[PDB]
RNA sequence: ACCUCGGAGCAGAACCCAACCUCCGAGCAGUACAUGCUAAGACUUCACCAGUCAAAGCGAACCUCAAUUGAUCCAAUAACUUGACCAACGGAACAAGUUACCCUAGGG
RNA sequence: GCCUGGUGAUAGCUGGUUGUCCAAGAUAGAAUCUUAGUUCAACUUUAAAUUUGCCCACAGAACCAAAUCCCCUUGUAAAUUUAACUGUUAGUCCAAAGAGGAACAGCUCUUUGGACACUAGGAAAAAACCUUGUAGAGAGAGUAAAAAAUUUAACACCCAUAGUAGGCCUAAAAGCAGCCACCAAUUAAGAAAGCGUUCAAGCUCAACACCUCCCAAACAUAUA
């Protein structure tokens, strides 16, 4: 019978190799996840259209932050299949309530908080 | 007694209750007898499948014809035909409950041993008559020695450590990492996608 | 049909894909590695003995007898108690070297018999091979001196 | 051949799950006569109907078994109660064979 | 018989049901002279009241596999109750676990999940496979799925005497009809692994000396 499926925890576990292959340091880790839905809900589970309903992402290819909590990681990991998770990084500081609505949230991940639209 | 002792069709006390078909005892890797015990050559088993009386009457007849009793020895490694096969009466509608008890078999999966063989013997001389056998089973089956068994395992694990392919099932089906159970068993988890149906796949990591 | 049947059953697409990305894929170096880079001691003691043991030596190309006419050539050497030997020159390259025959170097090849002896009848040895229109006399050495046919016949008469 | 009820597998681990699927059974017997009366809270055969469990209380002492069964109306009875192999077992109060003469409305 | 009337007989059956536009909306079952039907439920719809629902973590659920129940956090926005009613149900196929059958069927029966009875793109055409959903206009752009890959089988050139026509059994069966030993000579050829003869004699092998009419057209070379 098709079940939901439980992924064991080696599965979930860094090796430093992984540490050299994308960006990432295990101490002071990420605060907030960019996911994006890159697959459809359609021809998957009941559960797994549910958790994409939960995380905010009905729509594809739209950005959304979450927290990197192991509550949100744990629907993350039932929908794993269907999104992209990076972190979201951020050169200068979260933005103040100056820099509120002149931001822009880049291809790369990072959250640049001003957002000219001339060339350097 | 060094020959194939003789095999009945069907065991002196009976079987009453019909059993449903659980083609599960030919599914997957076999676990009982798949080792050497006392023996030195055997017809191992490279897929599922199920023996009759008259597969057992082509070994042992064609086994005991060529082979020297001062020299060699032979062991069954599978027991009797124990399942209880049923068929229904010649072009009958359907319905009406199950087919009485037609005749008996033994599921035998994919790495068991079937005939061990033993005495003062080389390989070489053994292989003709246990390909010929190996050739009349029904399923796929090799003649095998102690030291092509441990050979072609050691390969095995040549093929598991060698493989620059960075993806294998094992790592693509237990993570569920294309969303991919919903086309898998979960006896692919545990298969690791070398057993389809009945057969095997030795070829695939 | 059902999960185990007597053909091989036809994947989902989605298996077949799975199955196919995750084949085995075989090392490949960047080099191709084939690129890259008893009795024999009773042959040399027994031989080498024969090398102390004779004065005169000589030799033929006995190939090319029947086994009874072997049997009558082996009779009538046995008659003298000049010996008949036949051995691989396998060996016996390495022997002359080692028996400081530099002159023997180019003598033993292909089928060759030994005929080692200390008293020469191989003038009547010559008396029998020339009622056989064949089997030459190949050149020997006594006493580290090298023996042409010519010399079998000056030292033989 | 069957039609109702129960146990086991199918249905491996909460519940549920079919088949003219695989195997067992039931349509009682025995003991007790407080097998009295009441009453919070629950379970429940996927509805309903039926079924089950029950503390406290009053009154007294100092039930086993799995299934072991049948609605309403009507009867019988002063009353309490009792009444179907109504087994086609949610049961019409009581009705057989056959038609190449069939007929009509439809379905394959 | 035929006519008139009862008579607009009755029909769980067939056929048919007429403006616009938007919205919400599909698969448990139980009984039934019942399986071409109804009733209740489940699901569905509107209105109303309220307060939690869904996802879930430790702990926890029995003796004789995949998972599930339970469930705070968290992520979300629904749920229950009240009022009022209609309608729908032999679903089909695919994946998985099974049962019946022939481990036949576009076959029959359950379970879990998808998809289809809702759109568009792909797979030759294409209900059910893959990609993809929420609606309009655009002579803009980035993508998703998405094109079948294969082609096989040469082989060692020689070199062979002798105890012996090994004993016994066998008319004789000699390496070769069977049992047993299977030693030995030269440098080395088995008391013999295949032809072969009643039996023989003859031939090879190991080992010695050299080593109804096919069905896109096509194309192996330019940087992904
Ligand atoms: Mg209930
Ligand atoms: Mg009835
Ligand atoms: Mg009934
Ligand atoms: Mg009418
Ligand atoms: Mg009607
Ligand atoms: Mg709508
Ligand atoms: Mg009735
Ligand atoms: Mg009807
Ligand atoms: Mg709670």
């Amino acid at each position: 019978k098709f079940t939901r499926s439980r992924i064991p925890e080696k599965v979930f576990q860094a090796s430093p190799e992984d540490h050299e292959k994308y960006g990432g340091d295990p101490q002071n880790p990420h605060k907030l996840h960019i996911v994006t839905r890159i697959k459809s809900t359609r021809r998957r589970p009941y559960w797994e259209k549910d958790i994409i309903k939960m995380l905010g992402l009905e729509k594809a290819h739209t950005p959304q932050v979450h927290k990197n909590i192991p509550s949100v990681n744990a629907k993350l990991k039932v929908v794993k299949h269907l999104i992209r998770i990076k972190p979201l990084k951020l050169p200068q500081g979260l933005p103040a309530e100056e820099n509120m609505s002149n931001t822009c949230l880049k291809s790369t991940g990072e959250l640049v908080v001003q957002w000219h639209l001339k060339p350097v | 007694k060094p020959k194939l002792r003789f095999i009945e069709r069907a065991p002196l006390v009976p079987k009453v209750r019909r059993e449903p078909k659980n083609l599960s005892d030919i599914r997957g890797p076999s676990t009982e007898a798949t080792e050497f015990t006392e023996g030195n050559f055997a017809i191992l088993a490279l897929g599922g499948g199920y023996l009759h009386w008259g597969h057992f009457e082509m070994m042992r007849l064609t086994i005991n014809r060529s082979m020297d009793p001062k020299n060699m020895f032979a062991i069954w490694r599978v027991p009797a035909p124990f399942k209880p096969i049923t068929r229904k009466s010649v072009g009958h509608r359907m319905g009406g409950g199950k087919g009485a008890i037609d005749h008996y078999v033994t599921p035998v999966k994919a790495g068991r041993l079937v005939v061990e063989m033993g005495g003062r013997c080389e390989f070489e001389e053994v292989q003709g008559f246990l390909d010929q056998v190996a050739h009349k089973l029904p399923f796929a089956a090799k003649a095998v020695s102690r030291g092509t068994l441990e050979k072609m395992r050691k390969d095995q694990e040549e093929r598991e450590r060698n493989n620059q392919n960075p993806w294998t099932f094992e790592r693509i089906a237990t993570a569920n990492m294309l969303g991919i159970r919903k086309v898998l068993s979960p006896y692919d988890l545990t298969h690791k996608g070398k057993y389809w149906g009945k057969f095997y796949m030795p070829k695939r990591v | 049909s059902k999960a185990v049947t007597r053909h091989r059953r036809v994947m989902h697409f989605q298996r077949q894909k799975l199955m196919a990305v995750t084949e085995y894929i075989p090392p490949k170096p960047a080099i191709h590695p084939s690129c890259l880079p008893g009795l024999i001691r009773l042959l040399r003691r027994e031989i080498a003995a024969v090398f102390q043991d004779n004065r005169m030596i000589a030799v033929c190309q006995n190939v090319a007898l029947s086994a009874e006419d072997k049997l009558l050539m082996r009779h009538q050497l046995r008659k003298h108690k000049i010996l008949m030997k036949v051995f691989p020159n396998q060996v016996l390259k390495p022997f002359l070297e080692d028996s400081k025959y530099q002159n023997l170097l180019p003598l033993f090849v292909g089928h060759n018999m030994l005929l080692v002896s200390e008293e020469p009848k191989v003038k009547e040895m010559v008396r029998i091979l020339r009622t056989v229109p064949f089997l030459p006399l190949l050149g020997g050495c006594i006493d580290d001196t090298i023996l042409s046919r010519q010399g079998f016949i000056n030292y033989s008469k």
